[PDB]
């Protein structure tokens, strides 16, 4: 079964505020902490049978041991098994090793005089795999995100409500959808987004790249998509993010381009794992792209990606959302007036409202001010907004 | 390449041996590190056939969907040349 | 992450945006009091001789790069090497800027003469 | 920062025409820094080779 | 791309055509335009000033359309004499037809009229230009005009167009005073913002071309300054510029 | 305008002393402290102890595996090339030991001559290379690992619109296996591949799904990651030894899912391009058809993008039939929002015809995907019973609301 | 690969061209008009010009003939062309025939013409949609670049089309027109509703049944402005 | 090959018509039956907004005092079929002192169609229903953008023209009254439509041998709706 892989986090301390209930919240997290280290010290301090077994079986085994392909399985205890350097050997497989988990293809431990089976290598997962499971959650959390609303209910209606609850899909007779890809103008919030599920979620998160998952060598590319698809099946209940899927979800076409076709190889394994023979399973895959028109239709179709959310640029509402989170850690004035920047049609996105508030803390800053001002804000405004040439037409329409 | 020139004997021992080496384009691919493989068969290829000429009783008959890939080299005039 | 390069609208805005550059500084062409700077600045090692204003020199460059300031200052010095002295004189500045500053026009007024 | 309650800055960007001292305020830099300057120029992590750029640039 | 031919609309909604022959005037010399009380006026530089070039003509960038009316010119040479030779035929019909000058806005939107159908009808590239009009009739008073290689027009008080046309447009929102102007004034101003405009310094005379039209006993004379008139508006201008450096 | 002024020492200490500090102090401290303890459980713990295949100690408890380690010897795999026979009394042995080398060895007492025949692989002994037990023919793991061996849960009557379709496809795949008399009569041979093309999502897979459901033959669904191998050649040895697999079992079934993955065009003017790849879909090539007859292996091929496929490859000689699956017309498209709605806890008055005629150009993925999205709204407002204005805003959802930018008043050019 | 060309027909049958002519319109600046029973008032977003610039010769709102006027949201010199030829067509018609033009015959020749647009190769269509508001009976009408008119009670195009008229459809009541000053400040509100700087972008022309055009001196609308603000100051 | 309407394609089929056939497939459902009594003739309004006038959806077009039209598609393209097929009705009449019969007023519109390549443009996007009474009795005419134009017994074109074609095979026979075929044309409308049927939805027109006058129904459509 191999169950998830949940990242540790510990509780949020609210308020966040420099008071004295964040010192006692604090300082609960801290007691408890010293409780968890002084048991955990503790236990092995007073520890006075099994050793005779690990003396035995280390003995029989010795290191260091070779780590072999299993080819064949001969008889009950004889094994053709292939070793690193492409040498078969045929070898004993020793009584203390479970037949049952000897399987052809299998990661085999052997020893390293005679290669006998000595035991069963169980993970044998790709370096460039085991790092993309997350295992310090992200800090930002969905009270992080302003505005979004309707994003944030589907990608919980996606990922999140069928794991806490799969009542209401199993009892009307949905499949919940299992392919979400987050598309929009950049600095809109769908990383953000996506951190804040990962924070959220129970279940096991892999972070990908889209660009990580190519390797070099010429078969490597789609073999480590395949990896990280059964690791996420390892992990049952399992979200698979691959952030900036325009690298490899590129339209389909025909040139020459020997590493483009192994490019598009690349990707329709991806697709394949998605969508292809045999069932997913219960792992749902979150992708995110700036330029969705330039993907592959068969890639973002429904059954491979469920739900396309669009995150547009950020409205009134939805910008005096952003301004009041971002500036929530802030010491305001009296005199700021947050609408002005709020109105407007400078078409600044939430990553934009932050870079302001950035810039107003410098501003306030350079004047010596540990609090900002609606000056400092207008002054940011213009310091940072300078982004697009001219983006419009002339004055043709009336 | 040892292939080829084992072949290329057993077609030696047997006196009216014909070979039929049939999508020349996977090794009759024009040069260009599994390249330097692939030359040295193609290359231990063209000495075979570079080889017999008493008009023995070997004779070969090479057949490929696609000339543009294939090697000029192999053409030639002592090698494969009834482009049919 | 510093990021230095020309052609501010020809990087795509997805690293251009604030949360992967927070700051975009730009460089225009130095101005007169900076010319005026870069040219003290690369000349504190010349050995000028007295009447080598340098706000003249820096009149003489309507709107230079500052690159193009150092290259002035190394013509001029490349001109004291010919004439085998170590001294600068202004004349010498001067000629060397307009050296430096050599401009390549169309050379075609049928080309000018198409925009009226 | 931290007091401010505000994000720290990440990325600069010297924008500008040619000649104008952009990697020169690198160079600058670089000099005071007392921290890893790590330098990277523009075609160095492109390479020949499919998924090595980006391998590099991690 | 949608920008092969004038006639197809980008997915926008954008002829592509239209806006780069827009954006291509910014290439044509820098022509200005003030209007004031009793008085409008067109400035222009020379641009191409080689001293192998004989200026027979004295106006190379300001044409007399009608009896009251003068034309600025910023665009292709050859479209803009088409457009100038087709103004002139238009207030000349207008005038055979009513016996009357033609009231300046109409001869605008005539020429506007004919621009627009280089951009609506097929295999014909919209007119590159885009000129000024100044002009005087019964209606209005003086009046200026801008016109747009999309056939777009617009009355002004006092706007530029060619290169730098940002700049002298922002310089003529600093420096003008509506209903407080007068010739000198905008004489005066029209000379300091083609200075700031021209990267070229001191705003050499000869490299500067003025036509003023003035009201004077009902005979709306038209006239070309003269290199000699423009050489005592740059000795004054310079002379103003050094007692504001008094302030240092 | 004014310079800003830097930021002396004295500044620095006032903006960080001058505010708060009653418990600004005390509450870093404490989180540094948490993150250090944090790091000191992870790290005193720390372990996480990788299972590896040790058996429950009644299984083994045995002392007598050290006398096996000791007793019995390791053999290296060899492949016996030829027979010297040099007098039939001392023959000698040609073998190969995979990559080390090639040697002249001597069977061991133990074995008899007569049962070591020529071209079979036999352990040898790691000193003098002496044969000591024959082999069982060699079968690749991830060959074996490539047979589907479990049918999918996907019947016939779940692919809706595509009759057509999978009447033909059985008359490649299924009529020819279960009764071929009907064909031999006729004196017919039935075409031994089937090329699966069409939009995306249109049905091809769960048509292969359903083929493997209901075969009764060896199903062997291709995986075209592993015919893509690092190394020189190993994709082409790779389909050779699934085609002798095929070919070992009894009128097979192959399935090479997503074809175009080692389907490409061939080429030169890229200047080598794939060849490798290349040189495994020639060899595919060379196994559909050509001498050295294929046999008894119908092939199916499946790919949404059929396009940039090998004109060889295409050829009406390797895959013979060519289904198209096309998006399926209004009957086709009620038939499968019927499939798609059997499960669901719907109206019994939802018009199918209607949201069938709502999704013009649809493929059946679209319609699930209209299905689950109808699902979906009937539970956000928690109604236990989907009705038709659900699905009505489902289709809104998922199809006009991505389809095209023709607005409403863009619309209203059409009455 | 369906767009490039107007007498094409995309497989769906799409003349993407025509659609595309409608983004003309959507870049307009919003223009609003409403009939009432004894008028017929339509405003406009006058957005604000240059400081030098004369607002003069900036005009949407053009009357067509003394009992039709149209105010059009697209490309300016598109509508300066249809306009022009709305007006000749209506002197024509004039001509021919005694009585003067109906709302409805002008709007068919606006419609006529911008569809004879659409339908060669070589002739860009007009990027412009038009209100044209008349009395006979008030009536308004709405053309299409496409080339399809319609008839509304109330209508707004341009910038603002879907927020306008999400406005107008519930706020449109038989007691909204009852009163010319009802119905003019029903126009001011729903103009308002986009533009939002209030009074200064605010252009409304009010034909009266048998009368001519009245553009409203920003004083009137500053007047109705301030009314509709009273009125609305009765939340607190 | 599907670029112009003079490029034929290797099955020979013109693969700019049939993008006209599938530009009156997103068009409005329109439903027209031919009884011994006359003809009856339902369409789908599709009303976008309750400010827009209802009566300015011209589905339903009088050609003349006894035929009668509905149109699916492009409103541009059947407006110009309309008016062009009024003139040929007038022009008939003027030159022949006769009602046009209902296959001669379908002819000369298709006569128009064919022409969309001729001299040295595109398919009138639209199919036509042509509705009324001649000399032979009651008929009913549909007509395509190619120019191809037959009598139907009862038709349906526009959207839903699959399902609406289906159900009047089902539900029409020979000997039907006028009263029926209305009411069956309502009720196939009502399971065809997305919305509502009311009597701003839709609109009914008839044409009867001996009662060519009231060529529509006005504020009667709840009559027969609310008796479904
Ligand atoms: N709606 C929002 N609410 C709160 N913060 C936001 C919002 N949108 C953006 N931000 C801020 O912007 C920062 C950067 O945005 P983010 O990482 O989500 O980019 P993105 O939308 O994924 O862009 P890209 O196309 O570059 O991947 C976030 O860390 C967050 O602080
Ligand atoms: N006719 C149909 N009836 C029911 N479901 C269908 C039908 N056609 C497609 N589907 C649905 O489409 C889903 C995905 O389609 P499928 O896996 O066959 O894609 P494909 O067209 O083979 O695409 P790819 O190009 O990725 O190979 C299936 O899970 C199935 O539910
Ligand atoms: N402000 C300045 N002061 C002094 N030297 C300068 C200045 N700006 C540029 N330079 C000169 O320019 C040269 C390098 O310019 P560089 O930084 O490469 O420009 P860019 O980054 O635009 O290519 C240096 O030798 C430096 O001396
Ligand atoms: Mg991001
Ligand atoms: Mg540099
Ligand atoms: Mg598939």
């Amino acid at each position: 079964t191999k169950g998830p892989d949940a990242a540790s986090k510990l509780p949020l301390v609210t308020p966040h505020t420099q008071c004295r209930l964040k010192l006692l919240k604090l300082e609960r997290i801290k007691d408890y902490l010293l409780m968890e280290e002084e048991f955990i010290r503790n236990q092995e301090q007073m520890k006075p049978k099994q050793e005779e077994e690990r003396s035995k079986v280390d003995d029989l085994r010795g290191t260091p041991m070779s780590v072999g392909t299993l080819e064949e399985i001969i008889d009950d205890n004889h094994a053709i098994v292939s070793t690193s350097v492409g040498s078969e050997h045929y070898v004993s497989i020793l009584s203390f090793v479970d037949k049952d988990l000897l399987e052809p293809g299998c990661s085999v431990l052997l020893n390293h005089k005679v290669h006998a089976v000595i035991g069963v290598l169980m993970d044998d997962t790709d370096p460039l795999v085991t790092v993309m499971k997350v295992e310090k959650a992200p800090q930002e959390t969905y009270a992080d995100i302003g505005g979004l609303d309707n994003q944030i209910q589907e990608i919980k209606e996606s990922v999140e409500l069928p794991l806490t609850h799969p009542e209401y899909y199993e009892e009307m007779g949905i499949k919940p959808p299992k392919g979400v890809i987050l598309y929009g103008p950049p600095g809109t919030g769908k990383t953000l987004l996506a951190k804040a599920v990962a924070n959220q979620t129970s279940a096991t998160f892999l972070r990908v790249v889209g660009s990580e998952l190519i390797q070099k060598y010429l078969g490597d590319g789609p073999k480590l998509v395949r990896e990280l698809f059964r690791v996420a099946e390892e992990h049952a209940p399992s979200i698979v993010f691959i952030d900036e899927i325009d690298a490899i979800g590129t339209k389909r076409y025909d040139s020459n381009s020997g590493g483009e076709r192994e490019i598009q190889r690349t990707m329709l394994e991806l697709l394949n794992q998605l969508d292809g023979f045999d069932s997913r399973g219960d792992v749902k895959v979150i992708m995110a792209t700036n330029r969705i028109e330039t993907l592959d239709p068969a890639l973002i179709r429904p059954g491979r990606i469920d739900r396309k959310i669009e995150f547009p640029l950020p409205d009134e509402k939805t910008k005096k959302r952003i301004f009041q989170i971002h500036t929530s850690r802030m010491t305001l004035a009296d005199d700021v007036t947050l609408d002005d920047l709020i109105m407007a049609k400078d078409d600044l996105s939430g990553a934009d409202i932050k870079a302001i508030c950035t810039e107003a803390g410098l501003m306030a800053l350079r004047e010596r001010r540990m609090k900002v001002t609606n000056e400092d804000f207008k002054k940011s405004k213009e310091n940072v907004l300078y982004k697009k040439q001219e983006g419009t037409p002339e004055g043709l329409y009336l | 390449a040892k292939l080829v020139r084992d072949a290329f004997a057993l077609a030696k021992e047997k006196a009216p041996s014909i070979i039929f080496i049939d999508e020349l384009d996977a090794i009759g691919t024009k040069r260009f590190a599994g390249d330097r493989e692939v030359q040295r068969t193609m290359l231990e290829l063209l000495n075979q056939l570079d080889g017999f000429q008493p008009n023995t009783q070997v004779k070969v008959i090479a057949a490929t969907n696609r000339v543009d890939i294939l090697d000029p080299a192999l053409l030639r005039s002592g090698r494969l040349d009834r482009k049919i | 992450v510093i990021m230095a390069t020309n052609r501010i609208d020809i990087l795509d805005s997805a690293l251009l945006r604030p949360g992967r550059i927070d700051r975009k500084i730009e460089f225009p062409p130095p101005n007169e009091e900076a010319r005026l700077d870069i040219l003290k600045i690369h000349s504190r090692k010349m050995n000028l001789t007295r009447g080598i204003n340098l706000r003249k020199i820096a009149e003489l460059m309507p709107g230079a790069s500052g690159a193009e300031v150092k290259g002035v200052c190394t013509e001029a010095g490349m001109y004291a090497l010919r004439e085998r002295r170590v001294h600068v004189t202004q004349e010498d500045f001067e000629m060397a800027v307009a050296k430096v500053m050599q401009k390549d026009s169309e050379k075609n007024m049928s080309i000018k003469k198409l925009w009226k | 920062f931290e007091a401010l309650g505000i994000a720290q800055p990440k990325g600069v960007l010297l924008y500008g025409p040619p000649g104008t001292g952009k990697t020169l305020l690198a160079r600058a830099v670089a000099h005071h820094t007392d921290c890893t300057f790590i330098r990277v120029s523009g075609s160095e992590l492109v390479q020949k080779f499919i998924g090595e750029g980006a391998r590099m640039v991690r | 791309r949608y920008d092969s031919r004038t006639t197809i609309f980008s997915p926008e909604g954008r002829l592509y055509q239209v806006e780069y022959a827009m954006e291509a005037i910014g290439h044509a010399g820098t022509c200005l335009g003030i209007l004031a009380n009793d008085g409008v006026l067109l400035a222009a530089e020379r641009r191409n000033i080689h001293k192998l070039l004989d200026e027979v003509f004295f106006s190379e960038k300001i044409y007399k359309l009608n009896e009251d009316m003068a034309c600025s010119v910023a665009g292709i040479t050859s479209d803009a004499n088409v457009l100038t030779n087709e103004l002139r035929l238009i207030a000349q019909r207008y005038l055979l037809q009513y016996q009357e000058p033609i009231p300046c806005e109409q001869l605008v939107t005539a020429l506007c009229d004919i621009k627009q159908a280089y951009t609506q009808f097929g295999g014909k590239r919209p007119f590159g230009v885009s000129l000024l009009y100044i002009g005087w009739d019964k209606h209005y008073g003086f009046q200026l005009y801008q016109s747009d290689p999309s056939g777009n027009y617009g009355g002004w008080k006092a706007t530029c167009i060619g290169n730098n046309s940002a700049a002298a447009v922002s310089m003529l929102k600093q420096d003008y005073k509506e209903g407080e102007m007068t010739l000198k004034s905008a004489l005066a101003l029209a000379i300091k913002v083609l200075n700031k405009t021209m990267d070229v310094s001191k705003l050499s005379a000869e490299k500067v071309e003025i036509a003023t039209l003035t009201r004077e006993n009902g005979k709306t004379v038209i006239r070309v300054l003269k290199q000699k008139e423009v050489e005592q508006l740059i000795k004054k201008h310079e002379e103003e510029e050094a007692k504001a450096e008094r302030e240092k | 305008d004014k310079p800003i002024r830097a930021l002396d020492e004295g500044d620095i200490a006032l903006l960080k002393t001058y505010g708060q500090s009653t418990y600004s102090r005390q509450i870093k401290q404490v989180e540094d402290d948490i993150q250090q303890l944090l790091k000191k459980i992870n790290e005193l713990t720390g372990i996480k102890e990788s299972d590896t295949g040790l058996a429950p100690p009644a299984l083994w408890d045995l002392a007598a595996d050290k006398q096996t380690l000791q007793s019995e010897q390791p053999l290296q795999v060899a492949r016996c090339t030829k027979i010297i026979n040099a007098d039939s009394e001392d023959p000698k042995y040609i073998i190969n030991v995979k990559q080390f080398a090639k040697f002249v060895v001597d069977l061991s007492d133990q074995v008899a001559p007569t049962d070591i025949e020529e071209g079979m692989r036999v352990g040898v002994d790691r000193n003098k290379y002496q044969i000591h037990i024959p082999l069982p023919p060699k079968i690749d793991p991830t060959v074996t690992m490539m047979q589907v061996e479990e049918k999918p849960d996907v019947t016939y009557s779940d692919v809706g619109g595509c009759k057509e379709q999978i009447e033909k496809l059985r008359e490649v795949v299924e009529t020819p296996l279960l009764h071929p008399e009907r064909f031999v009569n006729l004196g017919i041979e039935p075409p031994k591949g089937v090329l699966l093309f069409g939009p995306p999502g249109t049905g091809k897979t769960l048509c292969a799904r359903a083929v493997a459901n209901r075969t009764d033959a060896c199903f062997i669904r291709v995986i075209g990651s592993e015919l893509v191998q690092k190394y020189v050649g190993e994709g082409a040895r790779m389909v050779r030894e699934l085609f002798e697999m095929a070919r070992t079992k009894k009128a097979c079934l192959i399935f090479f899912d997503e074809i175009d993955a080692i389907g490409g065009a061939r080429f030169d003017d890229g200047a080598g391009g794939d060849n490798e790849v290349q040189r495994t879909m020639l060899e595919l090539i060379n196994q559909l058809d050509g001498f050295d007859p294929r046999g008894n292996i119908k092939v199916l091929m499946a790919t949404n993008r059929p396009d940039t496929l090998d004109p060889a490859l295409m050829r009406p000689g390797r895959l013979d039939r060519k289904i198209e699956f096309s998006l399926p017309d209004l009957e086709g498209r009620t038939h499968i929002f019927k499939i798609h709605a059997r499960s669901m806890s719907v109206e019994r008055d939802i018009r199918f015809e209607l949201l069938a005629r709502l999704c013009p150009n649809s493929t059946g993925a679209e319609i699930r995907s209209v299905c689950t999205e109808a699902g979906m709204f009937a539970i956000r407002a928690r109604r236990k019973i989907a009705t038709e204005k659900d699905f009505l805003e489902a289709v809104n959802k998922v199809i006009k609301s991505y389809a095209k930018f023709s607005a409403t008043p863009r619309y209203m050019t059409y009455n | 690969s369906y767009d490039r060309a107007i007498t094409v027909f995309s497989p769906d049958g799409h003349l993407f061209q025509v659609e595309y002519a409608q983004e003309a319109v959507k870049k307009g600046s919003t223009a609003v008009g409403v009939r009432g029973r004894d008028i017929v008032v339509l405003g406009v977003e006058k957005k604000s010009v240059a400081k030098l610039q004369d607002e003069r010769t900036v005009r949407k709102i053009c009357a067509l003939d003394d009992n039709v006027c149209m105010a059009f949201a697209g490309l300016t010199a598109d509508a300066r062309i249809v306009i022009n030829r709305a007006r000749v067509e209506c002197q024509s018609h004039r001509l021919t025939v005694e009585d003067p033009v109906t709302v409805e015959y002008i709007t068919r020749y606006i419609a006529s013409l911008k569809q004879r647009y659409t339908q060669s190769n070589g002739r860009r269509p007009f990027g412009i949609s038009a209100l044209i508001v008349g009395f006979d009976t008030p009536r308004l009408y709405q053309t299409d670049p496409s080339g399809t008119y319609h008839a509304w009670k109330a209508n707004a195009i341009g910038r603002g089309a879907k927020s306008v008229r999400e406005f107008l459809e519930k706020n449109y009541t038989d007691e909204a027109i009852e009163t010319d000053d009802l119905t003019i400040k029903l126009v001011i509100k729903a103009l308002l509703e986009v533009v939002q700087s209030g009074g200064k972008n605010i252009e409304l022309a009010v034909m009266r049944r048998d009368q001519s055009l009245k553009i409203l001196n920003p004083e009137e609308i500053e007047k109705y402005v301030a009314e509709i603000e009273k009125e609305k100051e009765e939340n607190e | 090959y599907d670029r112009g309407v003079n490029t034929f394609s290797p099955e020979g089929r013109l693969f700019q018509v049939e993008y006209a056939i599938e530009a009156i497939k997103l068009g409005s459902t329109a439903i027209g039956i031919q009884t011994s009594e006359g003809v009856c003739l339902a369409v789908e309004k599709r009303i976008t907004s309750p400010l827009m006038e209802p009566s300015s959806i011209e589905k339903i077009v009088e050609i003349d005092a006894h035929i009668g039209c509905a149109m699916s598609g492009l409103i541009a393209d059947a407006k110009t079929l309309i008016d062009k097929a009024r003139v040929e009705t007038q022009n008939h009449w003027f030159t022949y002192n006769e009602t046009m019969t209902v296959e001669s007023v379908t002819q000369a519109v298709s006569n128009l169609a064919l022409q969309f390549g001729e001299e040295d443009s595109r398919p009138f996007g639209v199919a036509l229903l042509f509705g009324g009474v001649d000399e032979k009795g009651p008929q009913l005419f549909h007509m395509d953008p190619s120019g191809t134009f037959v009598q139907c017994d009862a038709r349906a074109i526009g959207s839903a023209s699959e399902g609406a074609q289906s159900s009047l095979q089902e539900v029409y026979h020979k000997s039907m009254t006028l009263k029926e075929a209305i009411k069956s044309s309502l009720i196939i409308l009502k399971q065809v439509m997305e919305e509502k049927l009311n009597a701003t939805n839709i609109e009914l027109a008839t044409v009867q041998p001996g009662q060519n006058f009231h060529m529509f129904t006005k504020e009667e459509l709840e009559e027969v709706i609310k008796d479904i």
